[PDB]
């Protein structure tokens, strides 16, 4: 009954004990109240406020302290009591914030009842050292054909997803927690990866789609989804991805794997330089910040492929930042650019010309790369990285009388492009990437009609399943390609080429 | 089942507006000076606690 | 230095003439001295704090200097050195701050504390009682201090009790439950 | 305690400072009022800065202000009537009558502060607006309860786009819309308020399905603030107490963003980047988050923005430009080819314009649109030196193909007549799918690229056609 | 408010402790906050404009700023030379 | 200029260069719009001015076609005469 | 018992109120015990009437105003010694290779005073270099700052391990990679493979020591990292007379630290946002590294220029400090040249002819001119057609492309990488062996030859061993 759980819950008020350092409110005024009291404050500690609002303890001044309000300004007023909660910013931490959509605090913004957790932790937790980690050897397959093979992504190591403003950044990103669906089904942990998406800054109403995507996908058992929404103020933008990175420690300290996806610092940045501009700490470059250099580095190196004493784990991290023209110049984008790991930058002008994912082959890198690739993966696609280098370069040629060499690259080239691209939010398993990446690298695809390439790549997986479905099983654990499989795969790319 | 949520919402918020109405009641009382009386005597053995 | 640091300017003053003093092991004088001068402002209420307003001159202020000191001669003499300071610097709009200010940390080297019981309404002498002599019980009086426990009327708190003293309270009143009683109804 | 007074201490600007008398406290974001020769003026509690001296923005004009006149303070935000009452009724910020027709009948009052519903709370379906105007129906149609934006820089024809927007979507759409203009010339005011006087909907004699919010840029920068807040908080009655899906409407949004950064300096805070607020997202992110379908209404603005010196990088426009669901950019350079709407199809872009949710085939008409567009435009470049005469046969046809596509995106405007005479084309959304189909795969590749201009769909294109012939 | 070179705690204190013939100060100094390689020093009262002056801590610097009761010299050396 | 732009109801920018290439006034016509338009005109004005903004824009497209020195049709060159007079 | 209360903690700018007559020195080193052991804060300013304010260099997380503070008294003291060889220490000189408390004899301040000028050696000499390519065209010197330019990707990496074990054989050195600013995973990567190619063996011995500053470092600790390091080589120069070379990576990274340092102090920052302290940072930083007549410190240097903007005031201050160059590429890698180094575009400014030697000079500049036109013969040799130019062209391009082949050189690192054994080429016979080819002594022997060889000795062996 609806009286019943009001019942329960007046129940559950009864009696306090001594209320350890008041405060009181001197001047209040863009979120910045400037406190007297507080003598013993332990800095960034949580304070609750009359009001019931809580702060953050950013400058301990000589005489007072500036709390920042993580509530509206309206609920404060002057001279108000400031209880000092006497605990730095920690967030409930455990198993059972998967499948729960939670804000900076850990209230259930989604109403999926009290937080299950193992702990709760502090939020400004410093990264695991040097030695403390071994280096990447654990693939992460994204279910996107062009990022596995041409950007292979590791684990416990970060890549910028670094583009263009609204083109769907968020879309790449999520593909990529759609196919973590599939290794997640299994139920050895070497492959669960139990991904965060951290929503930073980011519209209520987004927010609704993400939910509803991710419940749609059956993704959330695995996802967890920290929101900060436009709405949620300054502080809680601040603290919002390092909030997030407390919870990914968890699973690391674990010893399992996790991706941590954290869009975007750009929205990130803009907070902190809400709160160092509002609380007179001196400015900096592009009016960021001072040292928005070392609030992103402090989040960015959090990511870390944990070494085999700390009993091999991950947090495998994903940024993504949104660039304001493509200003790669910009001084946000540089700091960013500088601290990761790699980039994949997505590009405006192919998505127009209908390239999705938007990936430009020529500006995404990765600096650990091909080291975390599928052996099987690798070896039918370092063909590719070349042939698409040459595409490149004989892309201007494509406007008569051109040599046949050019003529043949050409049509290699637009085949492959044409290959490359996919329908969003449909991922697609390794085992059936091996496949058409190989017809493609054997150029049996160069043959096929610029406007079948679609038809034939449903119809090649049809009948490569139909055909030999154990060559497929073979290829999903085994893992690497054999002389006769790869025998075996030419001559079935032939057979199909023929029907 | 969507009416019904609906409806239990409305219920817990008329019952909101109903505890406001129970809150002016217990202001309204000399309960307001014999309940100050009771926080005295607490926060004696509170503070003798200390 | 002199226990308790009252930061902030004009309490800057304080702090030197509170340690000037101190040094000079003359505090109950200058205490006293204080008390006299900022009585003789107060009972000069027109004419001699409706003119401490800045608009005279250094050479208008030595003069203002002068009467009072000529209002009664019987001023310790470090608050007179303290007095032609405040000349000098040209400010004396906040000199019953500073003697405010030398108050807090002269009893507080004396060791007497303040404390409050903000309420609706005056409550019982008993509770007063009560209330300072559980203070000076318990360790919250570490004795050795001494407790002007003030209620205050503050008809904005609703009923109940506020305890304060030493910056640490207990807050045990009608309209902070109330608070947390409605809030919890919200869920 | 002693009776709620204040003495103005400083008038420094916009900016007053009043001290009001001790223990008594006043509270962020309350309103006071001043009683003055020239109304109550209005002074928005913003910072306290102790011993009972506040730091308040005015919302009316301050002059002649002498140093400790009595402040009365109403409390809590500025107040506004809301009601069914104030439907067909032009409202100025403070909440008085600007539209002359005596008091407004209140009903009820509200804040004009108001928490955006949580996320729990809120609640947003996908439904989709038919505009009827094909270039936005292909490539970008728009959705019932969005945030649908009007992006577009200096006179892009954006009142005469709004115009005809307001003709179409808002007297179709049934429940309420609500207009209002921040920070607009009296100009365009006059013009609005006499519009939709003509298209009668507002009706002098029986019910106004819209109700107006005037501000203008003569109001002072503290009053261009707080105007947009006032019109939102009309707005939430409707989606709220009423129920009805609100069409809201605001204009011009950068105003909103333009008055907001001058507060700011006058606030004192540290100038942001480009000079902007540094409360500058949260601010826009207020705004936004308050507008939203809930589980109740579906509130639909449609906002104009102006985006300075058509640098949509610079950062009051690009921080809009995420906010915002339904994307329409409008070019000067598209203006400039005469394209009318002067919507660039390129960069406009919506939520919805799936496949998922459009339908398979709209987006596949879409698809084949958007690709061929982009190619011309990366051609044109080669063929300015080069010439046509060097490119790809295969490509010679696309370009010619673009050229009919391009100016089959002019489609006259109904409201397009008074400024010039075209007579406007409400193209239906599955006639506009079908038409852009035709031309795409050479049906009407046989008909001359000049009848595609200034012209509806595929229909009209024929009869055009005919009248080309003759 | 404000702040003065008298409102520092120590040079308020002698004054107020009636002494305010400050030894030799009127021809030498006692450096008052320092860092940023300048210095802040009391006193000096003799100082010549642009005059060469030397701590003691073995360096020497120029007087660049006669101000009303302060004088900030610009240390010509290592700024952990002068305390 | 900025702020002033935004304020105002039209804008008529003029270009230094044109100036010197002896128009004057020096208006640059693609700069210069009047967001408020035609009802400010004499009638007989708007009629004969009817086509004479897209006359003039298509000469400022032809121009720059024919600074690229492509070589330009007899219909590019119609636009380029009317252009010119 | 110099003991003080912490009176701010306002950013990582903590400031700090001492008892009386009792006041730390400008550049004194104060440890705040913390249940984090220790934070180091250093003092730079003193803020008066007892109150001073420092730096953070370790993370100023949930400090209490009111914090028990101790003054060491000067700046942080650092281990030194040939024991601190082989272990990889932090900011604060504190084992972080985690291998326990580093065993050392005597401790010294980071912050040190720059030689005198009678201190400095009069002119510079040349510091031999294993790589061939670098004896050439654009020889080391002792004292001298080398910047590496071109980051990995080029086998950096094993081009800086290669130097390691160049010193040590080449005087009997040591060395102390010291990282600014280092990604905390390129720093696994390195330890890693130091241990591996076992420069570093730490049940050997380690040549090269180790100081690693992670990115998470507070930029007070990224600043000071440099100066540490700079300490332990001047250890080894000064005290134990061997000759060391000091690696520093991104030198933008130390710029970049000093930045924000600056602007956290508060101070105005200059141009481009750089600090006003900008020229003197780098001049303390880059004036200790010099020649001294006790040993010599060489620095190389990796320059990570912001925008690849060379304008910009970072790299310019920068440059005024670097001596010589060393130019890897990418596109030389994939000529299938290891040495990585960028023939035409490594250039040094001790590669004067008379610093270098007239004969040296004479026959670097040959090797130049016929790379020069190397390069540009084989831009219209490849359109034109190889056998479609003269017979004195062909002759350049016959003769440059052995040049090009000589170039390379198996390291002796990657002796363990490749399986190939290790080549180290002294001085003398560099020269002798460029003479030779330029006067086409062994222009007879064939091409591939000459690909990846050591010395002109060498290509004997080959030229024999290609025939059978």
């Amino acid at each position: 009954e609806v009286s019943s759980i009001l019942e329960e819950r007046i129940k559950g008020v009864s009696d306090e004990a001594n209320l350890n350092e008041t405060g009181r409110v001197l001047a209040v005024g863009d979120g910045i109240a400037r406190v007297f009291g507080l003598n013993n404050i332990q800095a960034e500690e949580l304070v609750e406020f009359s009001s019931g609002v809580k702060g953050m303890a950013l400058n301990l001044e000589p005489g007072q302290v500036g709390i920042v309000l993580f509530g509206s300004d309206r609920l404060v007023k002057e001279g108000e009591l400031v209880k000092r909660t006497g605990n730095i910013v920690d967030v409930p931490v455990g198993p059972g914030l998967l499948g729960r959509v939670v804000d900076a605090l850990g209230n259930p913004i989604d109403g999926k009842g009290p937080i299950d957790a193992a702990g709760r932790s502090r939020a400004q937790v410093k990264a695991p050292g040097i030695l403390p980690r071994r280096s990447v050897h654990e693939p992460v397959q994204t279910g996107l054909k062009a990022v596995d093979a041409l950007v292979p992504i590791g684990r416990g190591q970060r890549e910028l997803i670094i583009g263009d403003r609204q083109t769907g950044k968020t879309a790449v990103a999520l593909d990529t927690i759609l196919n973590q669906k599939r290794w997640n089904n299994g139920s050895d942990e070497s492959k669960k990866l139990y991904c965060v998406y951290v929503a930073v800054g980011q519209k209520r109403s987004t927010v609704a789609q993400l939910v509803q995507t991710l419940e749609q996908h059956d993704a959330m058992k695995y996802s967890i989804i920290v929101a900060a929404t436009a709405s949620e103020a300054a502080p809680l933008q601040y603290l919002a991805p390092f909030t997030a990175a407390s919870i990914g420690e968890w699973f690391r300290d674990n010893g399992k794997h996790a991706l941590i996806v954290y869009d975007d610092l750009s929205k990130q940045a803009v907070a902190y330089r809400q709160l160092s501009l509002l609380l007179r700490r001196p400015p900096g470059r592009e009016a960021y910040p001072g040292d928005v250099f070392y609030l992103h580095s402090r989040l960015l190196e959090r990511a870390a492929k944990l070494s085999e004493k700390e009993g091999s784990g991950s947090l495998t991290a994903l940024p993504v930042i949104e660039t304001q023209g493509g200003d790669v110049s910009a001084y946000i984008p540089t700091n960013v650019i500088s601290i990761t790991d790699g980039q994949i930058f997505l590009e405006a002008e192919l998505f127009y010309k209908g390239i999705r994912p938007a990936i430009n082959v020529g500006l995404s890198v990765s600096r650990v790369g091909s080291a975390a690739q599928v052996k099987a993966l690798k070896q039918v696609a370092g063909s590719l990285k070349l042939f698409l280098a040459q595409y490149r370069e004989v892309a201007a040629f494509a406007q008569s009388d051109l040599d046949a060499s050019t003529k043949q690259t050409l049509v290699r080239g637009e085949r492959l492009t044409q290959l490359l691209k996919q329908n969003q939010y449909s991922p697609l398993a390794t085992e059936e990437q091996v496949p058409l990446i190989y017809a493609g690298v054997n150029g049996h695809l160069d043959g096929i009609e610029l406007s079948r390439i679609g038809e034939f790549e449903s119809s090649f997986l049809s009948y490569l399943k139909s055909n030999h479905n154990e060559l497929l099983t073979e290829i999903r654990e085994k893992g690497e390609l054999s002389k006769e499989l790869l025998a075996s795969l030419k001559s079935a790319t032939e057979s199909f080429v023929a029907t | 089942v969507r009416y019904e949520a609906s409806l239990r919402q409305l219920e817990q918020r008329q019952l909101a507006k109903s505890v406001i109405s129970r809150v002016q009641s217990e202001l309204g009382n000399p309960k307001f000076q014999e309940k100050v009386l009771q926080q005295s005597i607490s926060e004696i053995e509170q503070l003798l606690s200390k | 230095p002199p226990p308790v640091r009252l930061f902030g300017v004009e309490g800057t003053y304080a702090t030197a003439l509170y340690q000037a003093a101190a040094k000079n092991s003359s505090i109950d004088a200058a205490f006293q001295s204080l008390q006299k001068v900022e009585s003789t402002v107060k009972k000069n209420p027109k004419l001699g704090h409706l003119l401490l307003n800045p608009a005279l001159s250094l050479k208008d202020r030595n003069s203002v200097i002068d009467a009072i000191v000529e209002t009664h001669k019987n001023l310790d003499g470090y608050v007179v050195n303290l007095l032609k300071v405040l000349s000098e610097n040209n400010r004396l709009g906040c000199f019953e701050k500073i003697a405010s200010d030398f108050g807090v940390l002269n009893d507080a080297h004396n060791g007497l504390l303040k404390g409050t019981v903000t309420s609706a309404e005056p409550l019982d002498p008993k509770s007063f009682k009560r209330i300072e002599k559980a203070l000076s019980a318990s360790k919250l009086v570490g004795q050795g201090k001494s407790l002007k426990l003030e209620n205050v009327v503050k008809p904005e708190i609703k009923g109940g009790l506020i305890v304060e003293l030493g910056d640490k309270t207990v807050d045990l009143s009608i309209s902070t439950k109330i608070q947390k009683l409605n809030k919890v109804l919200e869920d | 305690s002693t009776p709620i007074t204040g003495k103005v201490t400083a008038v420094i600007g916009a900016i007053v400072d009043v001290h009001f008398e001790q223990s008594e406290l006043p509270a962020i974001l309350n309103a006071l009022e001043i009683k003055t020769p020239q109304g109550k003026l209005v002074l928005e509690v913003a910072q306290h800065l102790g011993e009972n001296t506040v730091r308040t923005i005015a919302m009316d004009g301050t002059e002649g202000l002498v140093r400790g006149e009595k402040v009365l303070d109403t409390g809590g935000p500025i107040s506004v009537p809301v009601g069914r009452e104030t439907l067909g009724r032009i409202i100025n910020v403070i909440g008085e009558p600007i539209d002359e027709r005596g008091p407004i009948k209140s009903k009820l009052r509200k804040p004009i502060h108001a928490d955006p519903p949580s996320f729990a709370e809120q609640s947003t379906s996908a439904e989709i607006l038919e505009t009827g105007i094909k270039v936005v129906d292909l490539l970008a149609p728009y959705a019932r309860g969005g945030k649908i934006g009007l992006f577009g820089g200096a006179g892009v024809g954006k009142t005469v786009f709004i115009q005809e927007l307001i003709n179409n979507i808002a007297k179709a759409h049934g429940g309420f819309s609500v207009f209002t203009g921040v920070g607009e010339r009296t100009r365009e005011g006059n013009d609005l308020y006499r519009e939709m006087k003509e298209t009668g909907v507002i009706n002098l004699e029986g019910e106004s399905k819209v109700a107006l919010v005037f501000g203008q840029m003569n109001e002072p920068p503290g009053a261009r603030a707080r105007v947009a807040l006032t019109g939102l908080t009309i707005a939430e009655y409707f989606r709220d107490e009423e129920g009805q899906d609100v069409l809201l409407f605001i204009d011009n949004i950068f105003r909103f963003t333009q008055a907001g950064s001058e507060v700011s300096a006058l606030l004192g805070r540290i100038p942001s980047a480009v000079g902007y607020q540094p409360t500058l997202a949260t601010d826009m992110g207020l705004l936004q988050e308050r507008i939203t379908t809930t589980k109740k209404g579906s509130v639909t603005s449609v906002q104009a923005v102006y985006v300075p010196a058509d640098d949509l990088t610079d950062p009051a426009p690009a921080t809009t430009f995420a906010h915002l669901d339904a994307t329409t950019v409008l070019s000067r350079g598209i203006s400039e080819l005469g394209i009318y709407p002067a919507v660039d199809p390129l960069d406009s872009k919506s939520r919805l314009l799936d496949a998922a949710v459009v339908g398979q085939e709209h987006y596949d008409v879409a698809s084949k649109v958007q690709e061929t567009l982009q190619t011309y435009k990366s051609l044109q470049d080669i063929i300015a030196i080069l010439g046509m005469d060097e490119l790809s046969e295969q490509d010679k046809l696309t370009v010619e193909r673009a050229r009919k596509i391009q100016r089959f995106l002019s489609q006259p405007f109904a409201v397009a007549e008074v400024f010039t005479g075209i007579p406007g084309k409400l193209v239906r959304l599955k006639d506009t799918v079908a038409s852009f189909k035709a031309v795409l795969e050479g049906k009407y590749d046989n008909i001359p690229e000049h009848a595609f201009y200034m012209v509806g769909g595929i229909e009209d294109v024929v009869a055009k056609a005919e009248k080309l012939a003759a | 408010t404000k702040a003065q070179p008298t409102e520092v705690s120590s040079i308020l204190e002698e004054r107020i402790k009636g002494v305010s013939d400050e030894a030799n100060l009127n021809e030498t100094g006692r450096v008052l906050a320092v860092g940023d390689g300048i210095a802040r020093v009391f006193g000096l009262n003799n100082i010549q404009a642009e005059e060469l002056v030397e701590f003691s801590s073995g360096v020497k610097g120029m007087a660049l700023n006669l101000e009303p009761g302060q004088v900030g010299i610009v240390l010509f050396g290592s700024d952990r030379l002068v305390k | 200029p900025t702020n002033v732009i935004s304020i105002t109801d039209g804008q008529i920018f003029l270009e230094a260069e044109l100036f010197y290439k002896g128009i004057r006034p020096a208006i640059n016509v693609g700069l210069s719009v009047s967001r408020v338009g035609s009802a400010a005109q004499v009638k007989a004005l708007k009629q004969v001015a009817g086509s004479l903004k897209l006359f003039l824009a298509q000469y400022r497209e032809v121009a720059a076609f024919a600074q690229f020195g492509s070589d330009l049709d007899a219909s590019t060159k119609q636009t380029l005469v009317r252009g010119e007079r």
